[PDB]
DNA sequence: GCTAATAAACTAAAAACTATTATTATGG
DNA sequence: CCAAATAATAGTTTTTAGTTTATTGGG
C-alpha cells in the first residue's frame, strides 16, 4: 500500500497573541525530526490564518503558507527556528504580524486546495487544527455554515480534521462550534519518542505444496528485524556533493581491462588448484526446487531451546492464484491444542540457494480486551540448526538457593516488550540532529538499558551484602 | 588434535564384492582426510609385491600431508596383487616406519582401521597406539589370528571392544564414519556482574554459531589461472562532465538526513558518540518465562556460559540455575562482548542436562526492531470458516506422520527423522563438487549425487503412510 | 621472544511495490 | 506495407544474505 501520509499544521496566529502560541510552536516542534527518522515518505505542511502579511495559491486575505506539502527538510526546521520561544514569537508578530481576521473556509478551502496539488500516491488525509477557544467561531451563522458545509465536503472527499484543546480548559466536550462534525496529543507530539522504520509488503511468496501438486499460497511476514544505521554517503570534501564509484578489474600492468567472462573462480586445497565458473559456483548453491514441502510431524518434547539458530518469521495465510488457501490455513491452524507435534518442512526461498529445515509452530490468536488482534495466528517460522553449528563443549546447598531465590524475587522486572532502546542508534540520531538543525552544540539522550546501581540496591535491600556468605568468595 | 594413521589390508583372493567396499570406504576416508584440514601423515607400506626394497614387504609412500596426489595414485597405481607374505612383517615394518615418525613429530591419538602375538601386545598397548577393527562380513590362520585380534581388543578394552564390531551393511544403510567436518571455538574469558556488590568470574563460549567457510572464493584469470595477474583497483569519478579523479582524503561520510545529505567523518564519530567501554556483562532484571516468548529470539549466536576456568564460582552458579528454574525465573542481561562491542540487550536461561549445567544466553530485540502488521483474524472468519470434513481429514494427515517413537511408556519418544543432527548438505556437495573436478577437470557438471536425498528425506514408510491421508485430501478438493 | 582466531559494512543482487510499453486479434 | 484498441516486460526503491575490514597470541 504505496502512498503518502499527509498532515497540515495550522495554529491561531491572530487569537492566541489576539505562550500558548509559544506552546504550539514547540508540540510542532521535533515532529519533522520524528518523521524523518521515521517515514520520509509523506508531506507536511504549515499555513497561519489571520495575518497581515497573507501568502497562499488563491491569495486570499489573512492566509499565510510557510511551508506547503512536502518531506520533511532540516532547511525547513531551521528557518521554522525562527519563530521559536519568546524571541521566535516578537520576530513572527514582526515580519508577518497577528491580529488579523479569521475565516475557516477560506483555510479549509486553501488546505483541500493544497491536498489536491500533491502528485504522489495517497494514503491517508489528515488535519491537525490547534486552536485556544472551544468555540471561536461565535461569527456570522453564514460564515459558520459555510465552514461546516466544506468541513463536511473534504470529509467527503476523505480529508479528516482533528482538533484539540489547549490552555483554555475546555470543559467536558466544549467544542460549541466543532461538534456538529468533529468529534491529549501535547504530550505525544512534544514526547518526540522518535524511532521507527517503514513499513511494506513482506516476504517472497511460497507455493505451499502439501504433498506434490496442491499449491497453497502463503505469505511471510518478518515482524522482528535487525535495525542498521543508514548506510554512509561518499562526499566530496570541497563541495559535499556524492561521488559516484568506479571498479574495474586490471591485468596488472599489461594494459587490458578484464572482462567478468574473462577471469574464473578458484578454490586452493593442499596442493592442487580446483577452478571454476561464476554460474558454476551460483549453480553449486541449487539444490532443488523453491518451495513448502511438509516433511512430516514432530512433538514438541524434541526441541529445546538451546539450539537455536537466525531468527524466526511469521507465515500469513495469503490467497494469491488458489482459492482455498485460507480455508486450509484456517482449518490447520486450529489444530493447535492437539497439534503439539510440531510439523517440518525445509525452507527454500528461491532456486540457486541454499535450503534449510524450518519448523512451524502454530501461533493462536492473542486477541486483547482492547478487541485489538495483536500477533494474528499463524507459523513460527523457527529455523532448525545443523551439525556444524555446535562447537565444543568445556567440562548448591538448599540454603544458598533460597537465598538467591529470595534476591531475585526481591528485585525483578514486568518486562515491558518495548522499553530498551540501543543507545547507539539513538545517540547517532542525536548528533545528526544536532548537527544538522538547532542545539547546534550537541546533546546526548539516556538509555534504560543501564543496570541501576543504587536503585536495584535500594529496592532489593541490603541482603546481598550479608549474602556473600559463600565461603572464600571467587574474588581474586 | 594430532593423530597418526596407517593403512593395511588383507586384499587379495580373499576380498573377492567386500573388496569394492573396502576401496570405496578407503576413498571416501581419504577424502576426508583432505578436505577435514587435518595434520596427519598417512603412510602407506605393501606385502608380497615384486622388487625388493630392502621379507617381500615394500614401501610405497612415507608419510606427508593428505592431498589430491595421493588420492589419484591410491586409485590408480594400486591394484591388487596376487602373492602371499606375512602380514606380521608387514606390521612390523610399519612400526618401525613410525617409529621415526613418532621421534621426529609429536602426535596424540593413533587411529588405524580394516576393511607373534607378544609384540602386537607389546606395541599396541605401549602409550596410545590404537585400532578398530571393521569385518567385510555381517585363511583358518587368518581366522585364527583374527580371533586373536578379538580377545587381545576385547580384553584391552572391555564391554566397549565387545561392541565395537560393524558390518558394511551398517557403514552403507546407516552412517558409520561420515561426519568427520567440524570448526574449532574460541574461548571468551568474562566476569559475570550482578548489580554493585556482586562480581563473579565466568566463562563464556559459544554455543551455536551460524555456518562459516574455512576458505574463500579466489578469482584467476583464464589464461594466467592466478591472482597475481589480476589487479582490482576501485575509484571515485567526481560529479563532472568528465573522469576527474578524487582521492580518499577528499571524501566525507556524508549522511542522507531525511531530505538532505549532511557531512560527516568517520573520525567525528567516534569523536562526539560514546560506546560502553570495557566488556560490560551484566544483569539488568528478572522476570517470568511466560512473558518471555520465541517471537522475541533475535540474533544468531547462542552463547552458553559456565563458571570460570572457581568450584565455589561452579557452585554458586549451579545453585543460582536451580533457584531460576525451580521458581521459573529468567533474568535479563546487558550484554557487551568487549570495549568497542556494539550494547547488546539479552536474556539468559538455564540449560539442563545430567553432565553439567549451563546457562545458555540469547540476544533480544529492541522496539525498533519489533514490527506490528495488524490481520483480520481468521479463527472468527466467517467467509473461511473450515468444513468439519476438512478437520477430518487434516487430523487423519496430523496422525499419519509421527516420527517420534510413541511405542513405549518406559521409555521417551526418540525421533524416526532426526533433524539438528544434520549438517550443512550443501558443503558436503561442494566437497563432491571439488573432488569431481580434481579428478575430472575436463568433464563438466558433477553430478548432483543423489544420495543426499536419502537422510534429507523423510523415511520411506513414513511416506507410504502419509500416501493416504493426502490422497483422501485431494478427493476433498 | 612467537599468526590457534573474531565484535567487521561493502560496493552488496539472486523481488517490480507501479508505473509505459508494445504484439496481437484487429475491421467496415 | 501503416489500419486502432488492448495484455504483457519492464525505466523507479524498496529487505536481506556473502561480502570486505583490526585486535587475537602460536617458532
Amino acid at each position: 500500500y504505496s502512498g503518502r501520509d499527509s498532515l497540515i499544521f495550522l495554529v491561531d496566529a491572530s487569537k492566541a497573541m489576539f505562550t500558548p502560541f509559544d506552546m504550539s510552536i514547540q508540540c510542532i516542534q521535533s515532529v519533522y525530526i520524528s518523521k524523518i527518522i521515521s517515514s520520509d515518505r509523506d508531506l507536511l505542511a504549515v499555513v497561519f490564518y489571520g495575518t497581515e502579511k497573507d501568502k497562499n495559491s488563491v491569495n486570499f486575505k489573512n492566509i499565510y503558507v510557510l511551508q506547503e506539502l512536502d518531506n520533511p527538510g532540516a532547511k525547513r526546521i531551521l528557518e521554522l527556528d525562527q519563530f521559536k520561544g519568546q524571541q521566535g514569537q516578537k520576530r513572527f508578530q514582526d515580519m508577518m504580524g497577528h491580529g488579523s481576521d479569521y475565516s475557516l473556509s477560506e483555510v479549509l478551502w486553501v488546505c483541500a486546495n493544497l491536498f489536491s496539488d500533491v502528485q504522489f500516491k495517497m494514503s491517508h488525509k489528515r488535519i491537525m487544527l490547534f486552536t485556544n477557544e472551544d468555540n471561536p467561531h461565535g461569527n456570522d451563522s453564514a460564515k459558520a455554515s459555510r465552514a461546516r458545509t466544506k468541513a463536511g465536503d473534504l470529509r467527503d472527499t476523505g480529508i479528516f480534521l482533528d482538533l484539540m484543546h489547549l490552555k483554555k480548559p475546555g470543559g467536558f466536550d466544549i467544542s460549541l462550534f466543532y461538534r456538529d462534525i468533529i468529534s491529549s496529543k501535547l504530550e505525544d507530539l512534544l514526547r518526540k519518542v522518535r524511532a521507527k522504520e517503514t513499513r511494506k509488503r513482506a516476504l517472497s511468496r511460497l507455493k505451499l505444496k502439501l504433498n506434490k501438486d496442491i499449491v497453497i499460497s502463503v505469505g511471510i511476514y518478518n515482524l522482528v528485524q535487525k535495525a542498521l544505521k543508514p548506510p554512509p554517503i561518499k562526499l566530496y570534501r570541497e563541495t559535499n556533493e556524492p561521488v559516484k564509484t568506479k571498479t574495474r578489474t586490471f591485468n596488472t600492468s599489461t594494459g587490458g581491462l578484464l572482462l567478468p567472462s574473462d577471469t574464473k573462480r578458484s578454490q586452493i586445497y593442499g596442493s592442487r588448484q580446483i577452478i571454476l565458473e561464476k554460474e558454476e559456483t551460483e549453480e553449486l548453491k541449487r539444490f532443488d526446487d523453491p518451495g513448502l514441502m511438509l516433511m512430516g510431524f514432530k512433538p514438541l518434547v524434541l526441541l529445546k531451546k538451546h539450539h537455536y539458530l537466525r531468527p524466526s518469521l511469521f507465515v500469513y495465510p495469503e490467497e494469491s492464484l488458489v482459492i482455498g488457501s485460507s480455508t486450509l490455513f484456517s482449518a490447520l491452524l486450529i489444530k493447535c491444542l492437539e497439534k503439539e507435534v510440531a510439523a517440518l518442512c525445509r525452507y527454500t526461498p528461491r532456486r540457486n540457494i541454499p535450503p534449510y529445515f524450518v519448523a512451524l509452530v502454530p501461533q493462536e490468536e492473542e486477541l486483547d480486551d482492547q478487541k485489538i488482534q495483536v500477533t494474528p495466528p499463524g507459523f513460527q517460522l523457527v529455523f532448525l540448526p545443523f551439525a556444524d553449528d555446535k562447537r565444543k563443549m568445556p567440562f548448591a546447598t538448599p540454603e544458598q538457593v533460597g537465598k538467591m531465590k529470595a534476591i531475585v524475587e526481591k528485585l525483578r522486572f514486568t518486562y515491558r516488550s518495548d522499553s530498551f532502546e540501543n543507545p547507539v542508534l539513538q545517540q547517532h540520531f542525536r548528533n545528526l540532529e544536532a548537527l544538522a538543525l538547532d542545539l547546534m552544540e550537541p546533546e546526548q539522550a539516556v538509555d534504560l538499558t543501564l543496570p541501576k546501581v543504587e536503585a536495584m540496591n535500594k529496592r532489593l535491600g541490603s541482603l546481598v551484602d550479608e549474602f556473600k556468605e559463600l565461603v572464600y568468595p571467587p574474588d581474586y | 588434535n594430532k593423530a597418526a594413521v596407517v593403512l593395511c589390508m588383507d586384499v587379495g583372493f580373499t576380498m573377492s564384492s567386500p573388496f569394492e567396499q573396502a576401496k570405496k570406504v578407503i576413498t571416501m576416508f581419504v577424502q576426508r582426510q583432505v578436505f577435514a584440514e587435518n595434520k596427519d601423515e598417512i603412510a602407506l607400506v605393501l606385502f608380497g609385491t615384486d622388487g625388493t626394497d630392502n621379507q617381500n614387504i615394500t614401501v610405497h609412500r612415507h608419510l606427508m600431508l593428505p592431498d589430491f596426489d595421493l588420492l589419484e595414485d591410491i586409485e590408480s597405481k594400486i591394484q591388487p596383487g596376487s602373492q602371499q607374505a606375512d602380514f606380521l612383517d608387514a606390521l612390523i615394518v610399519s612400526m618401525d616406519v613410525i617409529q621415526h615418525e613418532t621421534i621426529g613429530k609429536k602426535f596424540e591419538k593413533r587411529h588405524i582401521e580394516i576393511f607373534q602375538l607378544d609384540i602386537i601386545i607389546h606395541s599396541l598397548k605401549k602409550c596410545d597406539i590404537s585400532l578398530q577393527f571393521f569385518l567385510p562380513f555381517s585363511t583358518e590362520q587368518q581366522k585364527e589370528g583374527l580371533e586373536i585380534v578379538k580377545m587381545v581388543m576385547i580384553s584391552l578394552e572391555g564391554e566397549d571392544g565387545l561392541d565395537e564390531i560393524y558390518s558394511f551393511s551398517e557403514s552403507l544403510r546407516k552412517l558409520c564414519v561420515f561426519k568427520k567436518i567440524e570448526r574449532h571455538s574460541i574461548h571468551w574469558p568474562c566476569r559475570l556482574t550482578i548489580g554493585s556488590n556482586l562480581s563473579i568470574r565466568i566463562a563464556a563460549y559459544k554455543s551455536i554459531l551460524q555456518e562459516r567457510v574455512k576458505k574463500t572464493w579466489t578469482v584467476v584469470d583464464a589464461k594466467t589461472l592466478k591472482k597475481e595477474d589480476i589487479q582490482k583497483e576501485t575509484v571515485y569519478c567526481l560529479n563532472d562532465d568528465d573522469e576527474t579523479e578524487v582521492l580518499k582524503e577528499d571524501i566525507i561520510q556524508g549522511f542522507r538526513y531525511g531530505s538532505d545529505i549532511v557531512p560527516f567523518s568517520k573520525v567525528d564519530e567516534e569523536q562526539m558518540k560514546y560506546k560502553s567501554e570495557g566488556k560490560c556483562f551484566s544483569v539488568l532484571g528478572f522476570c517470568k518465562s511466560s512473558q518471555v516468548q520465541r517471537r522475541f529470539f533475535m540474533g544468531n549466536q547462542v552463547l552458553k556460559v559456565f563458571a570460570a576456568r572457581d568450584e565455589a564460582a561452579a557452585v554458586a552458579l549451579s545453585s543460582l540455575i536451580h533457584a531460576l528454574d525451580d521458581l521459573d525465573m529468567v533474568a535479563i542481561v546487558r550484554y557487551a562482548y568487549d570495549k568497542r562491542a556494539n550494547p547488546q540487550v539479552g536474556v539468559a536461561f538455564p540449560h539442563i542436562k545430567h553432565n553439567y549445567e549451563c546457562l545458555v544466553y540469547v540476544q533480544l530485540p529492541f522496539m525498533e526492531d519489533l514490527r506490528q502488521y495488524m490481520f483480520s483474524s481468521l479463527k472468527n472468519s466467517k467467509k473461511y470458516a473450515p468444513t468439519e470434513a476438512q478437520l477430518n481429514a487434516v487430523d487423519a494427515l496430523i496422525d499419519s506422520m509421527s516420527l517420534a517413537k510413541k511405542d513405549e511408556k518406559t521409555d521417551t519418544l526418540e525421533d524416526l527423522f532426526p533433524t539438528t543432527k544434520i549438517p550443512n548438505p550443501r558443503f558436503q556437495r561442494l566437497f563432491q563438487c571439488l573432488l569431481h573436478r580434481a579428478l575430472h577437470p575436463r568433464e563438466p557438471l558433477p553430478p548432483i549425487q543423489q544420495h543426499i536425498w536419502n537422510m534429507l528425506n523423510p523415511p520411506a514408510e513414513v511416506t507410504t503412510k502419509s500416501q493416504i491421508p493426502l490422497s483422501k485430501i485431494k478427493t476433498l478438493f
